[PDB]
């Protein structure tokens, strides 16, 4: 073909995080992401099993 | 051991199941990236009965998401955590249903299924002491009525002593949103009164009222919705995955309930549940937790149990209370309105008190309840279905699939013969 | 995924597909040269426009649509526009004599000279589809290109695409305003393809859309662009679930299962409202209940005919914008419960809801006010047998004195289709009267 | 054979545009040899060009 | 032998690949094949652009 | 070092001869004065013009192919033109009168004067080489020159060479157009030679380019000029497996032994087809599904038949560029479950895929689209037997009453030549149906 | 110190061994130039096994590459890792194939099997405990059936001890890149029968199905697809060329798979192996490798192992694992699946294990079996060859180059014989 490779092989820019299949998975995530609120625990009821 | 197989059939199903493992997560400390980043290890000491330790701190959940459509991916990988679930359960159909329960079930469900049992059996065989297989979707769809009702059909016939619950929102002639709904929700019914053994019998009727009247909630949307019917299935197994004074999971829920086998289309209700303008008027207490689930406007069925007689009740408590409290409460709510419940079932009512309330609460009370009042539901079902079907109206589309008429048949009359089996053992005598 | 192949035959057709185009490539930010830019399409994902584009080889988009007429105008017209780079020019195949209003012309005589043609492009525009909805001709009943060869490209339809799905949008003859005379006899020929070779006929009618442009879009004067323009709004809005993303998403098999009871019963009503004007708009605040009640409004139906006489046999509400589905079993209830709206004894569950977030958009030097939410409303009603009954009249008063018949006789066509075609429509509506009782 | 060697993404066809057109399998009948002792194949097969 | 049966075994993995540059994946650990097209979006963009001057 | 001579006959093989070593020379980066310099070579290349091209150790780089033509016109053309210090001064070769479309005159006066001079210089060519894998004929059957020197010449290199395997490129009259009365009469007359002195016989017939090149590279009026380069290029895709690397590359006897089922059966069709304009290559895809396709639709063969009238019976795709096999399976799937390509019983297998990793080069002035993918299919059909009995009625037309036939007598070729190749005709017309039923 | 010498026969093979030789210079840390670059004691322990030590540092493989057209050997030598290969191992003709098996067993091919030999027999005079030969190549193709059968018929002929293996790529009727492949595949099926030891059966469909639907991969061609038989390959011998608890070398694998001398036809399969997407969410353990390794979308064969019985599989797993863990998972996969495992052989499973994964890896596995399923792609070949051959197509190629059809007819009857034979002992019953 072309003498010189129009992109070369190790000039590539990968992904980084989370990779993910683009084969199935066709939509992508841009991913600052907003978490669900977190209802903080009862302070004195939360984790205090009766035997405990 | 005690694991769970977490199915979701259709939209509907999966936006419930996804609003599901939000709170299951949030519950058991799971972070939307997968890792377990809790306060205690009583959220770690039961983690596998919905999660598979991965590698690190990963948990993935136990879940396999099935409908026909390509876009239900799209609307389930959009929610917080959308990216625990494992890849290679994302079984999609390249189609869509067409709110047809023979395309669900004959047609399309069935190049579909082969692929649903073997990522089932991939989440079943990896379990050492696997307890049962749960179910989310809605009757009056195509997958959900169609495909899911195939895969209760596949999971039952292979795995006989498994404890199936589905959770079935069922139609409603007042929320409607399809005319096929009477078909689909009376070709899906046989399959849930044979093959089943707990059904939750959910409406958007009863879900609209809930949430639009002792919660207010001037946009009540399906969020809303997803989150009630969600806090119910995190209730119904809250004993299984926390340690309790009283501890009653599936299976003695199924003991406990039902009476005869085909008697197991129960009602709902979850209830800590006030608006924020009614919210500083509470005593937040176990008598009001009580009398706020026996309260027939938190019924998540649009059945009246004042129109009924109740068989079984089950109250799953949650969080720190006390045993003669919680028995007293439940047992002055037989005594008083005893003529709502059979004579010839004594004491009712059992009563299941876990030590861990859900997150952000102090107590939480779940309400099953086996009331005859289903034929409500089924009889509307029915006097829908049999308007149709007598000038067999939209029928061509269910019959070019290879169904038949005697099918439709069939689906009525054991409906009819359900509907008698209730009223008949409503109104039985103790001797 | 998603794919609808779009066939426009007969000048209305073309018309119609200059005014649909035009608003496609609004709705999915297409440059008329043929490039999306920033490929974003808010609302929606990347891939929002694979029901109606397709991508080319040098990153350019090209419609799904193939534009047939028997007479070089109006496709010359296309072909020397604004919106030139946008098409194949193999998409937009035109012939050297048009069928001149002749039902005969145009299905045997000169149809048999390009369907081979049409054919292979609407093949090639099949194979190059991943996932296909269905197709959706548009054409008009007034006779000629629309009416023989649309019947002809529609057998052939039928025969080679059995499985996919054949929506049609057809201009129907007014009771009153009409621009041809042999018309009459072109609609009763033109039955036959529409009833055993089409599974939804939206039926448009020129007064109906004269009237709602005269009388809420405010303007004295309305032409075939904005007629087309109201049109292409109810073909954007069926479109809107399959294109962009919302709580009810409705495709056109659900579609069509949920509303055609019986195979030969695929002719419902289209409404769209609000057609509100901008100055109008200023107002009143434009709701849920405030657009559907709109919809069932026996004026806003865009087929001159009175509904409240006939009985409604299932509808399809399909809402499109700023849509809570709440306010929407609000506004069914209030519906249900008001008289004038008399449903058929074996539907008890009469509506089929889809709703889309994404509001319509505005056509500059259009006439629809940029709002909120909007709602097309698609029954089935047994109403529309007035009009072929009129049709029918009609036909049967120049029949008996065998007026016009020996064009088509010469050009091919029998005698014994225009008996058999006649026969075939009142045994349709005869029918649509034994389904309403 | 129920693997599928084709990628994720398939053009239609005419199996999904009018269905699929297999037919069966004629059960075999005559045999091999006389099979291969019909006349425009035999004759075909004997006869030879010169470049061949 | 605590390392094979620590019941933290899987607390203290890492999966099989991590990231697309892994220095563990080569031709012999089968988590990296050159078929994974990594640069096939920029190669399809430069068919794009190539097509359009053509 | 797989190298091929190519052997261009009458004026229709020099004018093919012309617009194909132009190719040639661009497609390996030779000049028209001999030399390669780097760039215009493929990277890598450094011997792959091998084939076509010899060192003569100082950089001259010969090609090795013999013009032939009784008629010195248009070889003199050739040696006046751009390619005048490319060609060895032997290798074009004339004689002084042509045959004058006569086969007599070409095979047995005349042309029996320089055929062994052009054998001697063939057997040069044969000896220079290492690897010669064959001859391609270029020529006509116009009449002449191309028909009886070639005939005589193809003969002798039949019984000479033996093993090499002999292509034909052969031009065939048309169904309507004809530029010449006799050609009925030189097409029957040499079918001999195209049956049983050659390995395999493609064929082009000049009407069915003039269809392709007005349908698809919107030339209203094409000329020899774009159909040679049109052969050149299905010549160039077929031969690149010998040049360049490839996955399945095929060596002439693979395609060979994969598309002949029998040898009196050797005269398949010949499609290349991502044939487009730069126009209307600007709004599509050109993916191996579309070029797939093209092969196969009946409006894009090289001869006026279609082979829906026939069956299919082996079919070797030969394919250019970046072309993946898991997208040129698919397309072979679709082609199989297609409808109305049907292939014969005793064919289950019948795809022969080769792909090369080399893109098709464009000839500045050209009026092929820059394509980067390319499919060039040989077809063996039993479709041909149409033209071979349109070509059967027009000579049976001429010989019942004996038009022409003393300019045939009076130059050797006694009479019972006509009904000898007339019979062999008739063989062959009748092993096609056998095979087709 | 058991050496294994290597042969690449037509282009499949070539390519094939080109992949394979790199993989293990990977393993084995060999560098393309020749030098071992390693770090381990352990690598540069049994070199010998595939390595000849030249002057300095160097380290040869001992292949043999076979060919008529200088294309593949031109590739393998001119792309990268390609000047570790002797350069007079090298041998290749200068004709073609044409894809033709007369073309490859009797003439052209037949005159290079002088030099072949040669070659041959000098790479197994350098060996001192030479165990065996192995072939690469493709059935259905020129002198990938040929010639490769002749080599084998030649070898057999010499050294009538030793294990022969051949990897054998079969033609499949869904990819169909030759139209001879029916003949080929017919004709070389009847030589491997009655010569090789044993046979791994390599599929280009089912390639193409696991790279699709197991690794997504986008655009696989053929460089994953002899990845895949690379990976298998290395798996099959990485006894001999590391330690272990449990070691097993290739006439251990051919005794405790060969029931019978004419059932040598196995399935492959090698099982980490998971996407891009997939990897975070897969823990890399024993019953997941044992589960991927036995399940039937894994299979490098087109057959199904669920429409047959497994007469013996073989499972060679490598790296530091619970002996006990994989014993128990070899037997809990035929307690489930006890009904796709034949009756009268008790414990069908073998198992090796090795204590060196591959590098980059932490365990591996890799599947033998000899299922009774491969009379389905043998009787596709059989019914394309009848199908292409009661009308004699495509035959005079073939009878042209000195055969009979007697031949054809015994290769028929032959396969038919060993597709009986496969059917009976698949359907034969336990007493
Ligand atoms: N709504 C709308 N209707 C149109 C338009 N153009 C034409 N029509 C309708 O078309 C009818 C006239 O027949 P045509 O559609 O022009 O006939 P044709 O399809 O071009 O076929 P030929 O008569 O052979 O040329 C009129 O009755 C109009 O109702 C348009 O732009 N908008
Ligand atoms: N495609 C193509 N065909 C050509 C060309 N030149 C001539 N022909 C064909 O050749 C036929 C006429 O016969 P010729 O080839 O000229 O005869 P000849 O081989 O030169 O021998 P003579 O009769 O002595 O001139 C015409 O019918 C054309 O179809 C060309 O440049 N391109
Ligand atoms: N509670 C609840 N109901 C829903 C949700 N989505 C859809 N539904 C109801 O389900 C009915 C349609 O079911 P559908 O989702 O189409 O089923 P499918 O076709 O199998 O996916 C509608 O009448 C809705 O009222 C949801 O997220 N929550
Ligand atoms: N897996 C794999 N298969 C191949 C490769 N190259 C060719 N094949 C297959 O081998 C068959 C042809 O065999 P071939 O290599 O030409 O044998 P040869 O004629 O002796 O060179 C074709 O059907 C291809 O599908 C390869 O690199 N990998
Ligand atoms: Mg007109
Ligand atoms: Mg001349």
């Amino acid at each position: 073909g072309t003498k010189h490779n129009p992109l070369p092989k190790g000039a590539e820019i990968h992904q980084r995080a989370p990779m993910v299949d683009e084969m199935v998975f066709k939509t992508a995530i841009k991913e600052p992401a907003r978490w669900p609120e977190r209802f903080k625990r009862v302070p004195h009821a939360g984790m205090k099993t009766t035997m405990t | 051991m005690r694991e769970i197989v977490h199915m979701q059939a259709g939209q509907c199903g999966n936006q419930i199941g996804a609003k599901f493992w939000e709170v299951i997560s949030d519950e058991h400390g799971i972070d939307p990236t997968g890792t377990y980043h809790g306060d205690s290890d009583l959220q770690l000491e039961r983690i596998n009965v919905y999660y598979n330790e991965a590698t690190g701190g990963k948990y993935v959940p136990r879940a396999v998401l099935v409908d026909l459509e390509p876009g239900t991916m799209d609307s389930v990988r959009s929610g917080p955590f959308g990216q625990i679930f494992r890849p290679d359960n994302f079984v999609f159909g390249q189609s869509g249903a067409g709110n047809n329960w023979a395309k669900g079930h004959y047609t399309e469900g069935a190049e579909l299924v082969d692929s649903v049992l073997d990522v089932v059996r991939k989440e079943a065989e990896s379990c050492d002491c696997l307890q049962g297989f749960q179910l989310t979707h809605s009757l009056g769809g195509g997958t959900g009525s169609g495909m899911g009702t195939l895969l209760i059909s596949k999971i039952r016939e292979e795995y006989p002593d498994r404890i199936m619950n589905t959770f079935s929102v069922v139609p409603s002639p007042k929320v409607s949103d399809t005319v096929v709904e009477p078909y689909n929700a009376t070709l899906s019914v046989h399959q849930l009164v044979e093959n089943t053994d707990e059904t939750y019998c959910i409406d958007n009727e009863a879900l609209y009222d809930i949430c639009f009247r002792t919660l207010k909630l001037t946009t009540p949307t399906y969020g809303d919705l997803n989150h009630l019917v969600s806090a119910t299935m995190s209730g119904v197994t809250t004993c299984l995955r926390f340690p309790g004074q009283l501890n009653a999971d599936l299976r003695k829920l199924a003991v406990n309930m039902v009476p005869f086998p085909r008697l197991h289309f129960f009602m709902p209700g979850f209830a800590p549940l006030t608006s924020r303008g009614s919210q500083q008027y509470r005593a937040l207490t176990v008598p009001e937790l009580t009398q706020q689930m026996f309260d027939a406007k938190n019924m998540m069925a649009a059945c009246d149990p004042r129109h009924g007689r109740y068989l079984t009740v089950a109250a799953i408590f949650r969080g720190r209370m006390s045993m003669k409290e919680v028995d007293e409460q439940m047992l002055n709510v037989q005594n008083k309105n005893s003529s709502y419940f059979v004579e010839w079932i004594p004491n009712n009512v059992k009563t299941a008190v876990c030590d861990i309330p859900p997150r952000g609460l102090k107590m939480s009370a779940t309400f099953i309840g086996n009331s005859t009042a289903i034929q409500e539901l089924f009889k509307r079902i029915s006097e829908q279905f049999t308007a149709m079907f007598r000038r067999k109206a939209f029928l061509h589309w269910y019959t070019g699939e290879g169904m038949d008429e005697m099918e439709f048949t069939e689906a009525e009359s054991n409906m009819n013969d359900l509907v008698s089996e209730y009223q008949q053992y409503q109104d039985a005598t103790a001797e | 995924m998603r794919e609808c192949i779009s066939i426009h035959v007969g000048q209305a057709g073309v018309q119609i597909g200059n005014a649909c185009w035009e608003l496609y490539c609004l709705e999915h930010g297409i440059q008329p040269d043929g490039q999306m830019p920033s490929d974003k399409t808010i609302g929606g994902g990347d891939d929002s426009f694979n029901t109606f584009f397709s991508e080319t080889g040098a990153g350019k988009h090209v419609p799904r649509a193939v534009f047939v007429d028997l007479e070089p105008t109006v496709v010359d017209e296309v072909r020397t526009g604004t919106y030139r780079q946008l098409f194949h020019p193999e998409q937009l195949i035109t012939g050297k004599e048009d069928a001149a209003n002749n039902y005969a012309r145009g299905h045997y005589t000169i149809g048999k000279e390009i369907v081979d043609l049409v054919l292979d492009r609407i093949r090639k525009l099949a194979d190059q589809c991943t996932g296909l909805q269905g197709f959706l001709i548009f054409h008009s009943f007034g006779g000629g290109t629309g009416s023989g060869f649309a019947s002809l490209l529609m057998e052939r339809l039928s025969v080679d695409y059995g499985k996919k799905s054949k929506l049609e949008f057809a201009i129907y003859p007014a009771p009153q305003i009409s621009t041809a005379v042999v018309e009459p006899y072109n609609t009763i020929l033109t039955t036959h393809t529409t009833l055993e070779h089409s599974d939804c006929a939206f039926m448009v009618d020129n007064e109906a859309i004269y009237d709602i442009c005269r009388r809420n879009l405010d303007i004295e004067r309305p032409t075939y662009t904005n007629l087309n323009r109201l049109i292409a709004q109810i073909v954007s809005s069926i479109t809107a679930s399959l294109r962009f993303d919302g709580a009810l998403n409705v495709d056109l098999t659900e579609f069509q299962t949920n509303l055609v009871p019986y195979p030969r019963i695929h002719f419902p009503l289209a409404t769209y409202a609000p057609v509100i004007s901008a100055e109008k708009a200023y107002h009143e605040q434009l709701s849920v209940a405030e657009i559907t009640n709109a919809c069932f409004e026996p004026a806003n139906q865009m087929v001159k005919c009175d509904p409240r006489h006939g009985k409604y046999m299932a509808c399809c509400m399909l809402y499109r914008g700023d849509v809570v589905p709440k306010d929407v079993n609000a506004a069914i209830a209030t519906i249900k419960t008001k008289r004038t709206i008399q449903f058929v004894d074996w539907c008890p569950t009469g509506f089929k809801v889809g709703i889309n977030y994404q509001p319509p958009t505005v056509v500059p030097g259009g006439d629809l006010a940029k709002v909120q939410r909007a709602v097309c409303m698609l029954s089935n009603t047994t109403a529309i047998a007035e009009a072929w009954a009129r049709l029918d009249h009609k036909f049967d008063l120049m029949y008996a004195k065998r007026a016009f018949v020996h064009w088509y006789v010469g050009e091919g066509m029998e005698e014994g289709e225009f008996s058999e075609a006649r026969e075939d429509l009142a045994a349709l509506e005869k029918d649509y009267e034994e389904v309403g009782v | 054979s129920n693997r599928d060697p084709y990628p994720f993404e398939k053009l239609e066809n005419d199996t999904s545009f009018f269905g699929t057109n297999e037919t069966q399998k004629m059960p075999y009948g005559e045999p091999t040899h006389i099979a291969q002792t019909k006349d425009p194949w035999q004759r075909l097969n004997s006869t030879c060009t010169l470049a061949s | 032998e605590w390392d094979l049966y620590d019941p933290e075994a899987k607390k203290k993995d890492k999966p099989a690949r991590v990231s697309d540059d892994d220095p563990r994946c080569g031709p012999s650990s089968i988590q990296k094949f050159d078929g994974e097209d990594l640069g096939g979006k920029e190669r399809k963009k430069l068919m794009e652009e190539q097509m359009r001057e053509w």
